[PDB]
């Protein structure tokens, strides 16, 4: 049964950067892609970025390019968002959600969030 | 020359599969062909090489989107390919060769792009060594030609194949630190594209890493770990 | 001899082709389109003996080996159409992947005129020969990697058709019920 | 024979170690001497064969303590030694190799035991083929010498090379379904500590797999990992 | 010449020896008892040319190379204590490891009345020559392997000392403050 | 020698290039744009010793001549697009002009799948050696004559980029400050 | 050839060995243990074909004769045990007893590291065959003499398998229901 | 911050086999030695098996041997038990624990225990 455990989020000057977590559970979590969706006061749901099974390809969103890594530690199933170069753009509450294309087709649909990170980049 | 140009083409086969292009832009082929030398002072010839398929496979990387629209204007990184690899791409037998010795690095460089014959503006890439490295200062892309430029031309080719082969006078280095040959695949000039050509260029950057001598004896293997720093 | 026929460079399924349904048609055909990126995966291709008509006929007629698995593509693009892909195209059933597969038996193509590429896939099994039976002889997988680039152009979508042959040996053994026939 | 013996004592050496017994109890020496053969049938001497350093490094297992107290009457597991590497040992460039064709393997096996001049008994160790393999049916121990049996006497010795060809006519084999040799080291009698010996006899198992052929092609480098099944 | 001081077969720290305190004395000396198992580790010794002390004054008096490293050990073993292990004995700074380091230099020793034994480490390093720095030129791993087998018996305590030699090259370079000296 | 540098053949400022800002970029591409007639003018450029940067350090760092001065040109047309011009491309500080021009040292290209031309400029001046002064060593210029040719087609401008080199002449002489440097 | 298999130097039941149960497993091993006195009689064995599992199966594929009967010994003696028998060790069916039997065959050992001898049996009978029936081919004696000598020592006990082979002829004759198989 | 967290214990019937997994927190869990100990009702505390970093070297307690196998997956950093032969005597409350040997010394000190999972084998 899927549990998405999230931590790491907390308080953060404009420059800064945070490292956020979140680790899976009840699910192959090596086989299954995997993104950060994140929702700002105010606004809607924006998908950041996503990652792909073996850490291969990753894609991002224009906005948080070259700021935001993604990185997965699939020995300790466990999903990664390492973000430089902070603004207040960035100020959301971060969802680690998993995906899956279900038999062989191409779309990705979400199957499982987590709970949220608060990230204040204030 | 003449288009399809001798220089040009190009072929680059090996398990397995050929692979033939339209052709190399140029080549940035060898000039004065210095390479220094195999063995040099440095390699009593004492090295230890190898030659051998995990890394004539090639570094098969993926290389980075141009489109009309990125200008002149342009660097890119290193791609020092070792550093590369033990960053990203790994390349098992790539991650248990990585887990060694001083290495002594050619090229072998393969990089593809085809849009389509309505595709024009070239990508000018480069050769430089041991990277200083910063974007701005646009002298440095007018100071390079000097260092294995081959070319890319949408309008006239779909691969380009630089050969690189080994800088630093040390004749063998140690990696975590240092970074042999940095091969910038920038461009001079972008890509535009009207309707009646590809709608993609996607980079694809490949490398062959050819002839790489190491210089203790650890273990090398071609599963990849070991003991590097 | 019946090896011309298995033999003399077949096209082939390979899989089943998200169709027009030019994908029966097709069979030989992956589809060739630009791309996001051109690195990302699609296809994946499985290869028996068994599976994939011509092939299933001789496969069935026989239960045995002598062979190499010979599959060279051919392009349909135009001036306009172009492409490149890498296919790797596999032995026997390993990694699945990648760069396993790049480091694989190899072809590097350049789709203009050419028109035909041979990436041929060998059977690396601990016996010379493996029966006829259900789960599979392995994969044969192709990476389109950078698209066509063009022109105006041609519509944007190229095709390629996969070829198959063996050598070396072009010879079987046993024979056995063969798929075509009567009763 | 004469102690020390010829037949014995014997050596193995490679990177980067000279290792030196006091010496094989016997030898399971090579006997009437059929391999079959490297080539054989089957292969059309067609096979893609090794003989590379990881292999013959190498089982370099660990092996179980035998004691004064087991007998008499006991058996062992086959350490098939490649479904042991693939289950645990795993020898990165062996689970690069793991990760191929039918192979075609030799043992080369070493078995180093040492109590001290005070311990005697003997283990009797076993190369019966293909395993049916079960423990009761004391039988089968009466049966077997018949198949590589080395030696072990901790009164006479500190090291057991016995060395198996390849058994299975098959000529080359498919790994996660057989199991080609079955090396069983077992006592025949048990050891007995005096006070003047060693308060050990710790059993490693060393293997060297000699010479192993494997028959696709695929991807083999010196990591690991690919694709078996 | 200075070579053969470095050279001829010295002894050697390596590491600071859980002492008795044998373990300065000891210095070339791992410990030697049985043993709940065989295989588990017992040591890790870590090269330079710094640090153990013959090592040391050569190293200070001179900055790069010549060399390969010869470890050879020996033993003091009886009738009754046997023994066996075995060393890695490692090059430069990898792995860190069991198998990893059994894929190294390699030597395989019986200890009974050989007493001693060639375990050369070679300087694996992407230049010809290591300057005297900190962090470390690389490890030196032991791997007790299986005791003592025996008698009545010794007491059951067996010790090695190991030993230490480079060739090829003889010869160094540059030289610089010798360790020994004076003001 | 410092002459493959300053020689091997290089690319040029030339002028400061009415920028995107692609004239640093560029350097070495004049534009080449349809036109509304062909024959005119432009472009200027002027050479020195001193100007366009790759130039420059050389010229600082020697005041005296070994030399000629090879300017040949590549392209960066398509199928789509082409392009011709003819380029002066001058010898010391003449007439510039129009046929003064062409009466120069010549080159005629086609800019189709050639990419290269050889325009040599020489020093025709009536000593050996000019110093490095301000004023001028002389003009080169360019004219784009006929625009390109075409297709659907490409994005319309076309650009070209000079490339530099001396022969002759090898080797000078004096050296003197060296544009880069410490302090 | 069969020969090989019931040739290549067997180990033997003999007798069913008071057993540990060792005696299965043991099966070749007499015991050798000290002794009050040395000369006394400690074994017996019979003989046959029959009877002693690996004897069994081949004698029941044949009935008739070719062969001899080796019987050769090892021992698991240490350093500190030692040991010596005589073994008869015994053709065909006589006397049963001491003297009769030294006076048959012969082999005397050491049992020290020599850990091997040669006491052949054979088959000293009217006809060349010897057809399989129930009464009994014969006996083979052995008889420990002096104990084991020693050391601290080794635990007391010291024991022997003994091997068994035949030529000269290496072939028999008529086949016959083999011991094992299938219904 | 050590967190070990432990599932899948429950009642089975005897000649059953259970996998008990723990998942760790907030310390480099592949380079530290890990044990399972288990709680007997009416007993004290025994140490069942430990592993060894790498999922080397691996002891079990002589009750437990051939019956129960330990194994990590450093990946996920998570220690698994699988309890074959399951006998009433095997009852008991099951922590996992993580153990540390300090400096350069052989001893093994745990720092940190999980919560207990119970295995009522009847």
């Amino acid at each position: 049964e899927v549990q998405l455990l999230d931590s790491g989020g907390g308080l953060v000057q404009p420059g800064g950067s945070l490292r956020l977590s979140c680790a899976a559970s009840g699910f192959p979590f090596s086989d299954y892609a995997m993104s950060w969706i994140r929702q700002a006061p105010g606004k809607g749901l924006e998908w950041v970025s996503p990652i792909s099974g073996s850490g291969g390809r990753a894609y991002y969103a224009d906005s948080v390019k070259g700021r935001f890594t993604i990185s997965r530690d699939n020995s300790e199933g466990t999903v990664y968002l390492q973000m430089n170069s902070l603004s207040p753009d960035d100020t959301a509450l971060y969802y680690c959600a998993k995906d899956g294309s279900g038999s062989h087709y191409n779309n990705n649909y979400f199957d499982s969030w987590g709970q949220g990170t608060l990230v204040t980049v204030s | 020359a003449e288009p399809e140009n001798k220089n040009v083409v190009q072929a680059t086969t090996t398990v397995n599969t050929t692979n033939l292009t339209q052709h190399p832009s140029a080549p940035t082929m060898p000039f004065s062909p210095d390479f220094s030398n195999v063995d040099n002072f440095h390699s009593m010839a004492y090295d230890i090489t190898t030659g051998d398929k995990n890394p004539s496979k090639l570094v098969r990387l993926e290389t980075h989107e141009w489109t009309p629209s990125w200008a002149r204007g342009y660097q890119i990184t290193h791609v020092e390919l070792p550093k590369v690899f033990w960053d990203h791409q790994d390349k098992p037998a790539y991650g248990q060769s990585r887990y060694f010795a001083a290495v002594r690095c050619g090229f072998h460089f393969q990089v593809q792009v085809n849009v389509n014959q309505g595709t024009a503006g070239s990508a000018l890439v480069v050769y430089e060594p041991k990277p200083v490295v910063t974007y701005d200062s646009k002298l440095e892309f007018g100071a390079f030609t000097n260092l294995p430029h081959v070319l890319m031309n949408l309008a006239e080719t779909t691969q380009a194949d630089l050969c690189i082969p080994y800088v630093a006078d040390t004749n063998y280095v140690k990696t975590d630190s240092s970074d042999l040959g940095q091969l910038k695949v920038y461009v001079w000039t972008p890509l535009s594209i009207p309707t009646g050509s590809a709608n993609q260029v996607d980079v694809t950057i490949l490398g062959s890493l050819l002839q790489l001598d190491f210089q203790n004896p650890r273990v090398f293997a071609q599963d990849v770990n070991i003991y590097d720093n | 001899d019946l090896v011309k026929i298995a033999q003399l460079f077949s096209v082939m399924a390979d899989s089943t082709t998200p169709s027009e349904n030019h994908g029966v048609d097709a069979k030989g055909y992956f589809k060739w389109s630009a791309t996001t990126a051109p690195q990302s995966i699609v296809h994946r291709n499985i290869v028996y003996l068994r599976l994939f008509p011509n092939l299933n006929v001789f496969v069935n007629s026989y239960s045995y080996f002598r062979g190499s698995l010979v599959l060279r593509l051919s392009v349909y693009a135009s001036t306009f159409n172009r492409g490149r892909l890498r296919m790797g195209f596999f032995p026997n059933a390993t990694t699945d992947s990648t760069s396993t597969l790049d480091n694989a038996i190899y072809t590097i193509c350049d789709i203009g005129s050419d028109n035909s590429f041979e990436i041929t896939i060998p059977y690396s099994f601990s016996t010379w020969m493996r029966k006829t039976n259900g789960h599979p002889i392995g994969l044969f997988q192709i990476e389109v990697l950078n698209r066509l680039t063009y022109n105006s152009s041609s519509p944007s979508e190229v095709y390629c058709i996969v070829q198959g042959k063996m050598g070396q040996d072009a010879r079987f053994f046993c024979p056995t019920g063969s798929v075509v026939t009567f009763q």
